[PDB]
RNA sequence: CUAAGAAAUUCACGGCGGGCUUGAUGUCCGCGUCUACCUG
């Protein structure tokens, strides 16, 4: 439920709550409570449909309440 | 347009199921132009025999809660909705909605009569507060009391009595029980001033409106679009010859609205009370119908 | 009859909050605390009805395998009081029979005249012995009336923050669909008669108390309202209390019409033009039928036709309730 | 219909019919619809956060209503649109202090142990917003001085109502553990029911000045006019105490 | 003669919230004080193993993806560490009156249905509904989770007339199977208490609670609830409760008339008998052993089912809900 | 045709207690009912820069700049009384059974076979080989994560709660048994038996662990941390159930199902803990890896579909992921 | 004389099974709180 970077690797995984780990220092920032999600290798980066937002690009950009997650995270598929 | 002699208060309003929506722009607060038919309601209805007369309001707003909803989607909101009853065929209803609010105000009225020599000062506000407790005055109604402490007594001041000392005492010996609101005042004069600030752009007094609410600027108080009465477009009419009119007295004129913008002050910092009566100027001659408070500042 | 003619509302009530208290402790009922509307949430699987289309033994497994999850609403009495207080205070104004809508004035004066020779020969004292029971059984306590152990309701006459006359009614013994007489409700009656004659409004404040059970459910109005989240069923807080709505208890004060042509055994329907009722669905007093409230004002001050008294008891009840007909 | 009458000046009524308007509700519909999502919109988005382009705004839009029109019947009005099914917007005119949240008034260790703590969002809000004004205003006088002695005068004007929203919230703030910092200016903000025991301590906002107005927020306007808004604080708090 | 556009049946068997304590065994007619067990947040982190879908099965990234942790934060409800015994106490609410719908379109259809169901209870009453709704509190399958692995569970259940008890029950949850529907000496008692109570010919309401001896320290389950933390519990004033409808649902496992086979015990009275937990739906459609088709089959064309499916048809209508689309 | 389960999962077994820790003198073991509780306490530390700098940003005059302000951090730690040495860890274990019937399946042929091959397991052996390796890890007390190394002398006590009394007591001694032999002693078997009648389901079984570790006068106790999700800084919270440091009742169990010895490349690199996919997150890599065919998944489809038993080393196996729990369905 | 007048949204529900959050650390150093006082 976000608009995220330009990353077309997979179907993402995203979580808004971040603990940062320390040991194992080539993974920064290992996320909490997880949730999964699918875009299942979308064009564009808005694509992030957990259960009800898949079309509708004018309501996604309406949807910025939680959204532009910078993506730069644990791994190029796993996002913020 | 002229001065208040008594300032006759109001204590404690409680209103259930009153009106919101008020104009095809607002949602918040109901129009003031409520509040200015209902002591000419009330006048019409007590003020002719305790020989009074009444023209200006202020409104307090001690609390306000509306009835929105978000069905876990946009920060705008949906409203409360009302069952209707069936219809001939017992099927449906075509239902049109409106909104709600439970306001609770308490208004301070003006009065201009010679009948507070005859009547005493404390039965002409025991009498009309006890009128007022049996009608409407948004489209809702006026809840009775509970069983607690009682601030049910209203009071009435004159600011004839005493000195300029004396009047600005009793003035914070009335305020005091008029502190948790927030009264409400009319704006007209900065929209005329903001006008020949924004006239580069667009001059079209809607959009001037509209960005004096909508880094950051700044905004120097609590701005706030109204309803300020109704420009009129159709000519007089007669009073007999319109057909589904309220009465057959009376000529007709059709209207639209007209937006202005106000203030929502804190009952302290402003200069004395009377500045917040709200009168109504209505030219007549080809114009319009205004409701605003002269002597806003 | 001309335009528009329209009947500000009297009996007016208002909300009814809620709280919970012990039994034999049911005097101190100032202090007590509000029930509060807590949420859960629910799974649910599948209960309707399908198509013939439908209904293969493949596709309905695959649809208990994704059931629904919707978060209602709820609230409870907290798990020690067992008995729940609601509060309204109803307020009547007087005046019945004159409106405010006529552009008319010859229709206005001869109905004020129909209903003059109403109000003379007989007073309010039949619908106000029917306006005084349903206080007296507690129609407005809606579904929380049914299988309590003992309701009972108690109402406060106030006309200034003194308390005039309190009554103390038990809503069992009293009947649900009858309407007997009363050493106290024949004057109860008399009161709000006299409130509904003259002028000035006549208060009232009511409250009952109702021995439901520790810690079970009751049940405030709901309020109506992206196949996601879903929460359905959302009650009606003011104040932060699970309230009545008004309207919810207008059609339990008004329960008294019973001169249907239809049935007159089943018992009282709320009055209305059309007189409908939402749950039953059909329409009794139909327009095609002559014992509809709109035609029965035109034959009784247009042409004059006098109809018989519960029929005038209808019509001057639906003045009562308010409306507007053009 | 649906029509009112209003009172002439020293006459009868006349009686208005107060129509819908179409033409000057999509006008705002259009000028409101591109500033949520269009180019000005999406485009400079962040326009204030990290230097997106210059000559936009932000257009902020808080507390939007809206209002349907029966639904799935759109035949009977007239000016259709197939995305207004009921969707003209209704912009907000609320009256403040819609939430009313100061109830409590605990013994705590802010609101509490401090008089001037404020945990309020209105006022942190106000007191995050002085910065603006709280700069060297040398050449803005009326800008720096003006503007931030109203805004002190606010500041100063919404603790009145911080103090005495809680003054029915209880029969009294008696003795209990926390509060006696709120003990020390347990009159003005604090309970009713002579100086002590027969009157109210008209100074504790004058100890409060110091953490709130100098603790938390060019020289003259900083101790002049505060002083003066202060000294004027003090006597409407001294006038209705006794 | 036709089926209602509308039709609604408002529940009877209404329960509370069940509330959860804990404390010690051997504390019996003292257990009014016990303090409320509740909830609390900790952390848990456990690595990867679900299924995988071909894709990744390759060593290449199996390692990958194992040093990508999957910190969540659920909750949990353990019993003090000193006690022993979990009480659950709940109120159970019996209303009767049990044919009459709250709503209706057709009165022919009305008074049809009313005929039916009074020709069914005053030939043979509600008392195969109370023996099978009595066993639902004798051995107490409202502990959902919490009954198995217990030392002795034992419930106790007064009936209260007045703030007073009227009645009192010791039972002893585990002598009294999961399976079998015996006919003890007392839950006859029970039985036609909640017979009188169902037959509208009074008004029954029930204290019932449950003692499990799980274990000092160990866990108890209450029922969880949604997503918007990873598992939330249900706290009523910072207590931990099961659901009502749960305690619901435990209730009215009396099904044991299935089309398909009587050696897998009963399950909860549905329309399409629905576990999901075992994800099938016994009394399909297809089949002309459901209830929708057992409803227009028996108060339209007037055909009676077998004498077992009566006590099925009226057991859906104890249950409540919304027909005739 | 008996295709595999959409959705499966299992209710677990042997579940454990959450862990408590109070402190004592070693004399006084064997009236340890009131030894007061380890309590949490915050204290403050100094760090300073540790991490392997990238090449780029090795410049001389940044280093020392960037040292010159630490990182003072908040650090939760527990310590043991100053007069006291030994560490007392208390937790309890029930036995549930009925290892084989599932929660949630699909198919209920599948569900079928599945309880009959696990019948058929149960038949022919009994879990006396998934028995005598719980019981090990009872006994050489591995719940113990960090708080065994370097410890004098560990004594663990285990009873049998059957009523409120106790059934039949046991004491051991966690460093005369090694952590990775399993040995067969006379008292290793008579709480091999409980565990075996426990799971198979012939009774009830919970078990009271105290384990008591000599670790010295005023020394540094291990427990298991939380979450600090979401300036007022901290790091290293300790987990603390009602203000005594605790072991989470998954770390702890954790050590209960480190049993594992059969899987590829085993060098004698001692037991892993049983998991699907069976990996260490320490070791950071996973054996049973899914291109060999000595994975779980890949032993079940291969055992209730095509019945290919596999060999009893690796139904000592199955059994045991089995009775760990979890999901199992193509979620 | 009030965008005044008018209005019952209701019924029923199983969230549920599983888990290792690890490792290490220097908080340093300096300091004037004074002057008075009738509780009957």
């Amino acid at each position: 439920t976000m608009s995220t970077a330009y990353i077309i690797f997979n179907s993402s995984v995203a979580a808004v709550v971040d603990t940062e780990i320390a040991n194992g220092a080539n993974v920064t920032f290992s996320t909490v409570t997880v949730k999964e999600e699918i875009n299942a290798n979308r064009d564009f980066n808005l694509v992030n449909a957990q259960n009800g937002k898949i079309s509708r690009a004018k309501r996604w950009g309406n949807e910025a309440s939680k959204c532009e997650y910078f993506g730069r995270e644990i791994n190029p598929t796993e996002f913020f | 347009v002229t001065d208040p002699e008594a300032l006759l208060l109001l204590p404690r309003l409680s209103i259930q199921n009153a009106n919101a929506i008020s104009s095809p722009l607002t949602w918040g607060f109901p129009s003031p132009g409520a509040f200015t038919g209902f002591v000419h309601a009330l006048q019409r209805r007590v003020g002719i025999s305790l020989d009074i007369e009444l023209d200006g309001v202020g409104i307090v707003c001690h609390r306000f809660e509306a009835q929105i909803s978000q069905p876990a989607g946009k920060r705008t909101k949906v409203f409360n909705l009302t069952r209707n009853p069936l219809n001939r065929d017992g099927s449906t209803a075509a239902i049109v909605e409106e909104g709600r609010a439970h306001l609770e105000v308490s208004l301070l009225l003006g009065v201009h009569g010679d009948g507070l020599d005859d009547h005493p000062a404390q039965e002409i506000a025991r009498q009309v507060q006890e009128q007022a407790g049996a009608m409407r005055l948004a489209g809702g109604s006026i809840l009775p009391w509970c069983n607690e402490r009682f601030p049910a007594p209203n009071a009435e001041l004159l600011m004839l009595g005493g000195s300029d000392e004396q009047r600005r005492k009793n003035q914070r010996r009335l305020t005091r029980r008029l502190l948790p609101g927030f009264a409400l005042v009319s704006r007209e004069a900065l929209l005329q001033q903001h006008l020949e600030t924004l006239r580069t752009t667009l001059p079209e007094a809607t959009t001037l409106d509209a960005l004096l609410d909508l880094q950051v600027r700044d905004k120097p108080g609590w701005l706030v679009p109204i309803p300020a009465g109704y420009n009129a477009l159709s000519p007089l009419y007669l009073p007999g010859e319109v057909r589904n009119a309220r009465d057959r007295e009376t000529p007709l004129r059709f209207v639209e609205n007209l937006f202005g913008l106000g203030e929502w002050l804190s009952p302290h910092r402003v200069a004395a009370l009377s500045d917040l009566l709200w009168y109504h100027h209505a030219e007549p001659d080809k114009g319009l119908y205004r409701w605003s408070t002269p002597r806003f500042v | 009859t001309a335009s528009v003619l329209a009947f500000e509302r009297k009996l007016d009530p208002s909300d009814a909050l809620m709280s919970a208290g012990a039994w034999a402790q049911r005097d101190a009922s100032q202090e007590w605390p509000a029930v509060t509307v807590r949420e859960k949430s629910v799974r649910g699987t599948i209960s309707n009805r399908l198509k013939t289309k439908d209904r293969d033994p493949a596709k309905l497994d695959a649809s208990i395998q994704s059931p629904n999850l919707q978060t209602v609403d709820v609230a409870n009495l907290p798990s020690d009081a067992d008995t729940l207080k609601v509060r309204f205070t109803l307020r009547v104004l007087g005046g019945a029979g004159t409106p405010s809508a006529c552009n008319d004035a010859a229709y206005r004066d001869k109905l004020l005249q129909t209903v003059a020779t109403y109000v003379n020969d007989q007073g309010f004292a039949e619908l106000a012995r029917r306006y005084a029971h349903n206080l007296a059984n507690a129609r407005f306590l809606w579904r929380n009336r049914v299988g309590a152990e003992a309701v009972e309701v108690r109402i406060n006459h106030i006309r200034q923050g003194e308390v005039a006359r309190a009554w103390r009614f038990d809503a069992l013994a009293i009947g649900l669909r009858d309407f007997k007489a009363d050493a106290e409700l024949d004057a109860l009656a008399e009161l709000i008669a006299s409130g509904l004659s003259g002028s000035g409004h006549v208060l009232l404040e009511v409250v009952a108390f109702a021995r439901i059970g520790d810690g079970q459910e009751v049940f405030p109005s709901q309020e109506l309202i992206d196949k996601k989240g879903q929460k359905s069923k959302t009650l009606y807080s003011v104040r932060d209390a699970a309230a009545i709505h008004s309207q919810k208890i207008g059609n339990a004060l008004r329960t008294i019409d019973t001169w249907y042509p239809d049935e007159d055994g089943l018992g009282p329907i709320a009055v209305e033009p059309y007189g409908s009722v939402t749950s039953q669905g059909k329409a009794y007093r139909q327009p095609k039928q002559k014992l509809d409230f709109y035609t029965l004002l035109d034959n009784w001050v247009l042409r004059d036709e006098a109809p018989a008294v519960e029929q005038q008891h209808y019509v001057i009840a639906n003045l009562i309730r308010g409306g507007v007909f053009g | 219909a649906k029509q009112l009458y209003f009172p002439l000046p020293g006459s009868g009524y006349h009686l208005l019919a107060p129509l819908f308007p179409t033409s000057l509700v999509h006008h705002v519909h259009a000028l409101l619809r591109e500033a949520r999502f269009g180019d000005a919109a999406k485009a400079a988005r962040e326009a204030r956060s990290r230097q997106e382009s210059w000559p936009h705004g932000f257009s902020e839009y808080p507390n939007l209503a809206i209002q349907k029109f029966g639904g799935t019947k759109p035949q009977n009005i007239s000016q259709l649109n197939n995305e207004r099914r009921g969707e003209n917007w209704l912009l907000p005119s609320l009256p403040p202090n819609w939430q009313r949240q100061n109830v409590n008034a605990p013994m705590r260790h802010s609101s509490v142990f401090e008089h001037d703590f404020g945990r309020t969002p209105e006022v942190s809000r106000l007191t995050r917003t002085l910065q603006r004004f709280l700069a060297k205003t040398v050449h803005n006088n009326l800008a720096i001085r003006q503007r931030r002695a109203q805004l002190v005068a606010q500041i100063c004007d919404e603790a009145l109502q911080y103090a005495a929203r809680l003054r029915e919230l209880e029969p009294g703030w008696s003795a209990t553990p926390g509060c006696q910092l709120h003990d020390a200016e347990q009159l003005w903000l604090d309970p009713l029911r002579q100086r002590r025991l027969r009157g109210d301590w008209p100074a504790e906002v004058g100890n409060r000045f110091a953490n709130w107005l100098n603790r938390a927020v060019e020289a003259a306007q900083w101790s002049q006019e505060l002083s003066k808004e202060l000294t004027m604080f003090k006597e409407i708090l001294e006038d209705e105490r006794d």
